DNA sequence: AAAAAAAAAAAAAAAAAAAAAAA
DNA sequence: TTTTTTTTTTTTTTTTTTTTTTT
């Protein structure tokens, strides 16, 4: 009764079928905020059925339990009405299938679609990771006021726009949003409504729903910015500035805080995410729940008013490339030809041959990124004059909606010199790009290194799976017990040099964890910060005008605490951003922190460069 | 030429390769194999036969009795395969062996038999294959997927040593034998060679050498060469081998010959052993010490006293040269020593051997195969013989034999199965010599060494097994055989053989329920390759170098089609054009090469032969004459690829796509793709449900033509002739008169299926495809399957597309879908459930069926029947009783009053718990058909006997119906042969059909054509009738189910999805979608001209995943519908023919560089208007995998019609009514509807039935499960503060009743609050361990 | 002899022997 | 030079069909 599986030690880990549970497919939510998840009408009635009982007797509709079943068994529309009300806020919680992460199980509020899938924001299919390709989410709901309460305060998808590993935000606009904000901000040299000075954004709105501007028109306007430059005031100031008619549209969904600068570039995937989390860092964190809202409505709805299709003749392949390829040939048949003299070793020729192949592939790849890039020449009301194209590949590949230049290469370019099976690299490549055919042979050479990353992948899921089980073994011990264990042993973090290669500076590595030593100003007796203070942002920008290139940091490596770990020595959660609270648990944040992104995870003289 | 069926629609083509070896018939690896199972083999050499004389003859010891074996015949099956489908049981047939037992007297061996005896005695029964090569063998196809393992042979494999951290090689040989037990060898990290017979503890690999009678001296002389040696004065003089001199340095000066050949410190360069060679230098003066050094070779006993000086395997001391020198032992020859090129491991492994006695080896063997045993002399030598020698516990089969003397460069291609002393010594010696730098080592993965086991040798296996059982009973009955009082009957047994293969064929991992969801999924689930299975690499043993793919699989296997996930590249497709060698090696088809001339002759090479040779590419040019218009033209070798001269090429291949598979060359412009999406395409495609009526692709490759030809569901014709009656449920083809049989032709019947439940639930329904009276010819198509049209396959469904990303509802790869695509119904599928629900009889009475329930309302009566099962045709719904059941209320309980109410009866007039099967929650349906199965003895009820007096008189209907037809052919073929002779209209016409032969014919052989169609008409009649009684039989009995159950009536509800926001499409590369919405037909974006698009996908799906082939199918099925419209407008406009002739004719030329050539001229123009009918909602367009479309021909396609060359038009956005900037691709991408449908998905669950034993929700999409809570999500919550929520999935949700109804009552009473206290669990574990003397008390 | 119920479908413990160190 | 102690490396032990039991 002590042993094996019905051993009942280990009877609660095995895994129990909730109820209240649910499943479906998943559909995307456009419509819905951040905080909604479309739940269907028939699996909304059999989760929120005892709910609705109680509701139903209680308003005297059906008094006794039994006529309330049979009514909610016979779709009476007052059901419906009731279900509505008990639904109106009592969040759901929807989980995905490998729940490595701690955000694979955020919880929603519902609202009732008809149908049956599960709507889910699209912002918020990142932390799930689901596709929309047949991906399957779970709903829970929680029945105790108290777990009410939590699945409203401590989960709802509103409150976790940080992740818990890596600070910046994971509410990040993905695939067709960016593109549509691409499209909606970028300089066109020449175009309708070209020259001229409208007003503050609202008339910029209005002059291209009339049509009469064409959305990229290198214009100026009247967009008053509203910075912070005072203490904790929105200081506004007002001046004629250049911008596209697009860009002073797009301007009235940032909120007031921020200063114009921030949405004036032609927004990528890199930019974007730089203004929403300079938005949560300004102006808190409901402006950015407001704000990511409105980034993902008006980007879908300007992405399809531009209609970017990809037609097959928009991926462009430069007319060198047979050229290239050529010349490419004839070298190696001369080094071919050297070596059968035997004037070059046969290793020696083999080594020459693929760095051949390497240079005549990467001229093709800078033709073709040349070609589909720039290339746009068009009149500017004067003479020609070339802009960024706005090929729909290249301004994929750009925006960076998903496609880096390597694969749109891959689409125009020489699609490089695929590795045998064992892994050595094929001293033939691949000489044709997708738009052109291949040929069995080379298709056929392809099929090796697809299959061998499909089979490794499916390893190294186990792998990861493996490597969190343990992390989460060791680590589930810890929690947060101790408000602080008052040491003075914190490491001292310096930047990290990778053989004269400095990557990561002081900035991110002691961000918000908290100083054990005050810090000192490398001017003598002249203290920086005090003792144990929390190095948020702006005390790590008084650390980069200081260039401090070593400060004492706390570190939860050693806190004296007896079966816990301090408050400050750990710094802040890198999920809401103040200090660690009391009690909540790190061990299963570190653990699935350090372990969900593990699938991403891959399966003579020193020339000084710097002034120094 | 074209036929009937095929110049219904031609299909335009842009093939440019003229193909020399049209598709073969596939499943030709299922068909040809089990044919060579069950075939009556004359020489039987393989199949029944050979299984047969291997197991016979049979005698008991000393029984002077012998059982032999005379013959075997495979009977008429019991049944049919129609009605084996609708029973149950195997569609088995029985399997009689005539044998022959024949006894002698006592000391009479060779005299003549005493007595004999000879019958045809039953011999089990063996399952069939249905002309699909599928078997039906519990009314459902399994298809035993062929398996590929490693080859029986001897495979000398590096086994490459990564471990040790010394990256030394241990060698390793392997003599795999087909049947019986292992053998390998290797050398250890000590450089000694150690063997494992089956993998048991390592022994040093002497031992078996020793164990084989070699004695010491014969195994150094047979693993080593030896140096000769002579006592001449000082320093004794030995031959000198210049060649044993290489890779040698002079330890001492060579002197000899009177020159200075190497002077000591030197080594003996190849100049020096030039000048020895030259000059003849041999055995001169050496060093004893350089002789020191080396090793005794034979056992030198002093003569003198004939006392063993020593032994081999010794190294010299001076003293032993002495002592030998003083015996007069003046030969010292001593084995000849090196490690570069003649490394005596063996040497080694000798001195490591424990001991030398043949009988000590033996004990040895006896305990490395059975520790701890008794050891014995006599049961030691049996171990030894038989694990090897002995031919029944070991065979190296025929193709093992080859593999092992073809490894060995044996001159012979054929020799015993059976091993022998220089066999396993050849191995040992091409191991050493791996080991010593002489003889790379094979590869498993390298297709020469895998092997393809197909059905008959599996069957032949499993039957073999079961023979050597009833054998072994045979030999047990004869030791105590009486004198002739028994026939071969009490000696033999059926059963065990049947039960072996019936549990083979059934339960095995090798005989899956067939896909059959699509006629692609059931052809490519036929050929198939697995390596899983018996004999076989485990989906979790096998590592990398197997899911990887070998550069021998182009032509044999396809790399692109194979299943994902957890086994990836164990399940690898077969080719188009492969085949299975004699051996059971796959090869392919080349076109044979003669100087410049491609001759279009075809050789078939198998996988080791393609590597002596170098082809070339199938895409090579050609120039009219088989002459590579390229001289250094691209060819592979021996897994290379190079620009061989125009002369160094010695075969071609056959055509563009020899490389993929069906499941995968259906897929368009498959060459503009990458593999991971046309991986994930041709798995998509392999699963798509055939939607409600079939649409020929609009963007085809040639192959769907055959794909559903010879896939099976297609009711292919027989002979040609015309179409009598077409039907609903029937077609009925006059034969042509030429392919008439000698009598009584006419007659097809085919009798087409109308709907029935797949394995899958998908409707399998045929209709007819020919009009009444059309002529057809021989193989073609009469009737469309499930997904068929005019027999070109038809998986999905056409539907405009426009690649723009709309309001986001296409966001991540999602799909919208106009409304008009769900209205007009294009995307509805015809699911059709089984419920079977059945009457056992438990303790306390049987269950009944009645209709008669308590505890229901005249709600669910009302549809049902009186017996208790709903009508036909009844529109049930969600809870509706299908199936009036009732049980007999539980059993004995409350107290020993009870056993009192019992032994005076109970006094309820119910007395019956209700448990009737209703339908499942959330499906609809309309029954169609509700079978009743009986078991003999119980006597049919009411709704019993109305379906069994339905089926008797439908199937007396049917015997009347085909005899009345056949004998209309008969008597209309007697009305032709009286056109001449007895011609007679009046005579003929006047008097009934009751005589036609009284009617006046001279001498002459047509009235006696007529009497032998009179004879056929009476045997008609008979046959009709004795046909007629035993369906009558056949229906009315009883039919035997599982024990236990007096009836089960089977249920078959028919149900129609809709396409919904959560279905799945999908198009064909690998580009998956979930609907995301049902727009309207408004808000979807029109073109120019108003007419809507269907579908919207997203765009960005395309740069990354790169899967481009796409888009030119979408642009290619534009123009395809580009020229259906143009068509269309000619017809609507009704105009003559000379316009729409030439029309088609130009769109069909097209022609730059093509293969078609078609020509419209002499095409019978009301044909033209026909096929102007069939083409007027699209052109259909092919383009093979390889040699496809190019682009501009695609360009000036869309310029045939008026559309723009870009394939993008300007689509304005319904909602709004402006313009979309940014003009937008919308074409025809033909996709499908996988059958992943959402309300087969969703399962909600509140508070329904729940667990036996753990008490918790029962969990199961067919029982109402919740979604499992597992530990990952525990973490997940840990990880939140939340807690609560945790601890009410862990207990208020799970188990705790007292606190699920604790929390039911709060919730509906209006209180949110769980209980506080621990959890229940905690106290049953306080108790249990108090149980046990622990305090396991609590604290604070 | 037939029918019904139970269960099957590499890591580490111990010890022999080789080598180091102390008398 | 011999004995004892310690190390380490080798070996061996730990949902369906069929079998055994019961009537
Ligand atoms: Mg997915
Ligand atoms: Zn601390």
């Amino acid at each position: 009764m002590i042993k094996g599986k019905q051993g009942r030690f280990r009877q609660n880990l095995l895994g129990k079928r909730v109820d209240y549970s649910g499943r479906s497919v998943i559909t995307v939510g456009p419509y819905l905020r951040l905080h909604q998840c479309g739940l269907p009408k028939k699996m909304a009635l059999e989760l929120f059925k005892p709910f609705i009982y109680g509701k139903l007797e209680l308003r005297g509709l059906a008094t006794t339990i039994k006529a309330a079943k049979k009514m909610v068994e016979r779709e009476e529309a007052v059901v419906w009405d009731i279900l509505d009300e008990v639904i109106r806020e009592h969040p759901v919680l929807l989980n995905r299938a490998p729940t490595l992460h701690r955000l694979g199980i955020q919880a929603f509020e519902p609202v009732l679609i008809e149908g049956k899938a599960i709507q889910l924001h699209p912002l918020v299919c990142a932390a799930y990771n689901a596709d929309f390709d047949g991906d399957q989410m779970a709903v829970h709901v929680p029945l105790t006021l108290e777990a009410q309460l939590e699945a409203r305060a401590l989960m709802m998808s509103t409150n976790n726009i940080l992740s818990p590993a890596n600070g910046e935000p994971i509410i990040v606009p993905s695939q067709d949003v960016v593109l549509g904000l691409y499209y909606m901000t970028r300089d066109c040299v020449n175009a309708k409504g070209e020259g001229m000075v409208l007003t503050g954004p609202k008339e910029a709105e209005r002059l291209y729903r009339s049509g009469l501007a064409s959305l990229h028109a290198r214009v100026k306007v009247r967009i008053t910015e509203y910075e912070k430059d005072a203490n904790g005031e929105l200081v506004a100031k007002t001046s004629l500035k250049d911008t596209t008619v697009g860009r002073a549209i797009l301007w009235m969904i940032v909120p007031k805080g921020l200063p114009y600068s921030i949405v004036n570039q032609a927004l990528g995937k890199k930019a974007i995410s730089k203004m929403l989390n300079t938005c949560y860092r300004i102006l808190g964190l409901k402006p950015t729940v407001i704000f990511a809202d409105q980034i993902m409505y008006t980007g879908f709805a300007y992405a399809a008013r531009s209609g970017a299709s990809v037609g097959i003749d928009d991926m462009v392949i430069p007319e060198k490339k047979h050229e290239i390829i050529s010349e490419a040939e004839a070298e190696v048949a001369e080094i071919q030809e050297q070596f059968q003299s035997g004037l070059v070793t046969a290793g020696e020729r083999y080594n020459k041959v693929i760095d051949i192949w390497a240079a005549a592939n990467d001229r093709v790849s800078k033709a073709m990124m040349d070609n589909l890039q720039t290339e746009t020449v068009i009149n500017r009301d004067g003479q020609e004059e070339k802009q960024v194209s706005f090929n729909s590949i290249y301004m994929m590949a750009d925006s960076g909606a998903r496609g880096s230049a390597a694969q749109i290469r891959q689409l125009a370019g020489m699609r490089g010199l695929m590795a045998k099976p064992d892994g050595s690299i094929i001293e033939t490549p691949i000489t044709a790009n997708f738009r052109e055919g291949l040929n069995v042979l080379q298709y056929f050479i392809s099929t090796h290194g697809a299959r061998k990353g499909l089979a490794d992948t499916a390893l190294k899921t186990a792998n990861s799976g493996y490597l969190t089980r343990r992390l989460v073994d060791v680590a589930q011990d810890l929690v947060v017990t101790e408000d602080d264990c008052g040491t003075h042993e914190g490491i001292m973090m310096t930047p990290v040099i990778e053989g004269g290669d400095v990557k990561e500076p002081l900035r991110d590595r002691v961000l918000g964890r908290v100083t054990a030593e005050d810090v000192l100003k490398p001017g003598t007796a002249d203290i920086l910060v005090p003792r144990n203070t929390l190095l948020h942002e702006q005390w790590c920008d008084l650390l980069e005008e200081n260039s401090v290139d070593a400060v004492k940091v706390r570190s939860v490596v050693s806190c004296d605490t007896d079966f816990g770990v301090c408050a400050h020595c750990y710094g802040r959660d890198l999920a809401r951003g103040h200090i660690i609270n009391k009690g909540e648990a790190i061990g299963v944040i570190a653990a699935q922190s350090i372990g969900e992104p593990g699938t991403q995870l891959t399966m003579s003289s020193i020339q000084v460069k710097n002034k120094g | 030429v074209y036929s009937y069926t095929e110049k219904k629609r031609i299909r335009k083509d842009f093939g440019k390769r003229p193909q020399v070896l049209d598709v073969p018939y596939l499943l030709s690896i299922q068909l040809d194999s089990f044919q060579k199972f069950i075939e009556q083999d004359p020489e039987g050499q393989y199949g029944l036969e050979a299984a047969f004389r291997s197991v016979f003859p049979i005698q008991s010891y000393s029984g002077n009795s012998e059982l032999q074996y005379v013959s075997y015949r495979l009977g008429e099956p019991v049944f049919d395969v129609q009605e084996c489908q609708i029973r149950g049981v195997t569609y088995s047939a029985p399997l009689r062996v005539k044998l022959r037992l024949v006894i002698y007297e006592r000391e009479a061996p060779e005299g003549t038999v005493k007595d004999i005896k000879e019958q045809e005695v039953y011999m089990g029964e063996i399952p069939l294959m249905t002309d699909n090569g599928t078997f039906v063998i519990n009314g459902t196809e399994r298809v035993i997927v062929s398996q590929l393992h490693r080859s029986p042979g001897v495979f000398f494999d590096s086994d490459k040593g990564k471990t040790h951290s010394s990256g030394k090689v241990l060698y390793n040989a392997r003599i795999i034998p087909y049947r019986g037990s292992w053998l390998d060898f290797e050398f250890d990290p000590k450089d000694n060679l150690f063997v494992r017979i089956d993998r048991r503890r390592k022994l040093p690999a002497t031992i078996i050498l020793r164990a084989l009678n070699y004695t010491t001296e014969q195994i150094l002389d047979l693993f080593f060469e030896k140096v000769i040696f002579e006592i001449r004065d000082n320093k004794l003089q030995m031959e000198l081998v210049p060649e044993r001199l290489r890779g040698e340095t002079a330890s001492f000066d060579i002197e000899a010959n009177g020159k200075v050949y190497v002077e000591k410190g030197r080594r003996i360069t190849a100049r020096h052993i030039r000048q020895l060679e030259k000059d003849d230098v041999k055995l001169i003066e050496v060093p004893v010490e350089y002789i020191a050094g080396k090793v005794v070779a034979k056992d030198y006993i002093d003569e003198s006293t004939g006392e063993l000086i020593c032994a081999a395997n010794m190294e010299l001391s001076l003293d032993l040269l002495a002592k030998l020198s003083q015996s007069g032992h003046k030969r010292i020859e001593t084995l000849f020593t090196n490690d570069l090129d003649h490394g005596p491991y063996i040497s080694e492994t000798l001195r490591v051997d424990p001991t030398n006695d043949r009988l000590s080896a033996l004990v040895e063997i006896y305990r490395m195969m059975r520790p701890g045993e008794p050891p014995t002399r006599e049961a030691a030598e049996s171990l030894f013989e038989n694990l090897f020698f002995s031919e029944d516990r070991y065979d190296l089969s025929a193709v093992g034999r080859m593999k092992f003397n073809r490894s060995l460069l044996r001159e012979e291609i054929e020799g015993s199965g059976i091993l022998s002393k220089d066999d396993i010594i050849d191995v040992m010696k091409k191991l050493i010599d791996i080991r010593n730098g002489k003889g790379e080592v094979d590869d498993i993965d390298h297709l020469g060494n895998r092997r393809i086991r197909s059905v008959g040798e599996m069957a032949e296996n499993q039957f073999r097994v079961g023979l050597v059982r009833v054998e072994r009973a045979v030999k047990e009955r004869l030791s105590l055989g009486d004198l002739d009082t028994l026939m071969p009957q009490d000696m033999i047994n059926a059963k065990p053989i049947s039960a072996a293969v019936k549990e083979f064929f059934g339960s095995s991992q090798l005989s899956q329920f067939m896909d059959q969801n699509n006629p692609l999924s059931e052809i490519t689930h036929k050929r198939r390759i697995s390596a899983l299975g018996p004999g076989g690499l485990t989906r979790e043993r096998a590592g990398f170098e197997v899911r990887d793919v070998h550069p021998t699989h182009y032509g044999r296997v396809c790399p692109i089609e194979t299943p994902e996930g957890p086994n990836i590249g164990l399940i690898n497709s077969l080719s188009v054009y492969a085949q299975t060698n004699e051996y059971g090696f796959l090869e392919t088809p080349y076109r044979k090469v003669t100087d410049g001339v491609v001759t279009d002759e075809i050789h078939y090479l198998s996988a080791i032969e393609e590597g002596n040779y170098v082809i070339a590419q199938a895409n090579s040019n050609l120039d009219e004459e088989g002459h590579f218009v390229e001289d250094l033209v691209t060819c592979r070798s021996k897994g290379e690829s190079s620009l061989f001269s125009r002369d160094q090429v010695d075969y071609m291949d056959v055509s563009t796509q020899q490389v993929v598979s069906v499941g995968a060359s259906l897929i368009p412009f498959l060459e503009h793709d990458d593999a991971n999406r046309a991986l994930m395409g041709a798995n998509m495609q392999r699963q798509a449900v055939p939607t409600l009526r079939a649409d020929k692709p609009l963007v085809g490759t040639g192959m769907e033509r055959a794909v559903a030809v010879d896939s099976g569901v297609t009711a292919v014709a027989k002979r040609g002739g015309v179409v009598q009656y077409v039907d609903a449920s029937r077609i009925v083809i006059k034969v042509n008169e030429d392919e008439m049989y000698p009598g009584e032709a006419g007659i097809d019947i085919y009798n087409l299926t109308k709907y029935t439940r797949s394995n899958q639930n998908t409707c399998i329904n045929q209709m007819p495809c020919v009009s009444l009276g059309e002529p057809v010819e021989r193989g073609d198509v009469l009737a469309d399957g499930p997904s068929t049209d005019l027999g070109e396959l038809a998986l999905g469904q056409n539907m405009r597309v426009a690649f723009m990303p709309w309001n986001g509802y296409n966001f991540e790869d999602s799909i919208l879908v106009s409304e008009r695509v769900v209205q007009e119904d294009r995307f509805t599928t015809i699911h059709i459930q089984e419920l079977a629900c059945v009457s056992r009889d438990t303790k306390l009475g049987p269950e009944e069926i009645t209709a008669d329930i308590p505890n229901v309302g005249e709600a669910a009566l009302s549809k049902l029947d009186e017996s208790g099962i709903v009508y036909i045709g009844a529109e049930v719904t969600g809870g509706d009783i299908l199936v009036g059941k009732v049980t007999p209320k539980g059993e004995t309980q409350l107290t020993p009053e009870e056993k009192l109410l019992r032994a005076i009866f109970g006094e309820k007039a119910s007395d019956v718990k209700d448990s009737s099967l209703r339908v499942p929650n959330g499906v609809s349906g309309t029954v169609i058909d509700v079978q009743v199965f009986t078991r003999d003895g119980v006597e049919k009820d009411k709704r019993a006997l109305e379906i069994e007096e339905m089926q008797l008189k439908q199937a007396k209907k049917d015997l009347s119906e085909e005899l009345q037809i056949l004998e209309a052919g008969l008597f209309s073929r007697i009305r032709a042969v009286l056109v001449a002779g007895g011609v007679e209209a009046e005579k003929l016409d006047k008097l009934p059909r009751d005589r036609w032969l009284e009617l006046g014919l001279t001498d002459e052989e047509k009235q006696n054509q007529l009497e032998q169609l009179a004879e056929q008409y009476d045997e008609l009649k008979h046959e009709f009738e004795k046909k007629l009684e035993a369906k009558r039989r056949k229906i009315t009995q009883g039919d035997d189910l599982a024990p236990g159950v007096l009836k089960i009536v089977k249920v078959y509800l028919a149900v129609k999805r809709r396409i919904q926001p959560g279905d799945k499409m999908a198009g064909r590369h690998g580009n998956k979608g979930v609907i995301s919405k049902i727009n309207p037909i408004e808000d979807m974006p029109y073109d120019e001209n108003g007419t809507p698009v269907d579908i919207v996908l997203n765009p960005l799906g395309v740069p990354s995943r790169m899967n481009i082939g796409q888009i030119l199918e979408t642009h290619l099925g534009m123009a395809a519908k580009g020229i259906g419209d143009k068509i269309n407008a000619m017809l609507k406009q009704q105009q003559e023919v000379a316009k729409l002739r030439e029309f088609i004719q130009r769109a069909y030329d097209l022609g730059a560089d093509v293969r078609q050539k078609v020509d419209l001229s002499t095409f019978s123009d009301e044909e033209v208007m026909r096929l102007a009918e069939n083409l007027r909602k699209g052109m259909p367009i092919a383009t093979p995998v390889f040699d496809g479309a190019k682009e501009a021909e695609i360009k000036e396609l869309l310029k045939l019609g008026d559309l723009p060359t870009s394939g993008q038009i300007r689509l304005y956005d319904g909602r709004t009514g402006e313009q979309f900037e940014r003009p937008v691709t919308v074409g025809y991408m033909y996709m499908l509807k996988l059958n992943h449908l959402v309300d087969d998905k969703m399962h909600a669950r509140s508070t329904g039935s729940y667990s036996l034993v753990t008490q918790q929700p029962l969990g199961g999409k067919a029982q109402f499960g919740g979604q499992r809570f597992g530990e990952m999500e525990v973490w997940a919550l840990e990880a939140y503060g939340a807690a609560y929520t945790l601890q009410e999935m862990l207990t208020v949700k799970s188990d705790d009743v007292n606190g699920r109804t604790k929390m039911y009552k709060n919730i509906v009473d209006g209180n949110h609050q769980m209980e506080p206290g621990m959890p229940e669990s905690f106290n049953v574990l306080l108790k249990e361990i108090r149980s046990l003397g622990i305090n396991i008390e609590l604290e604070d």
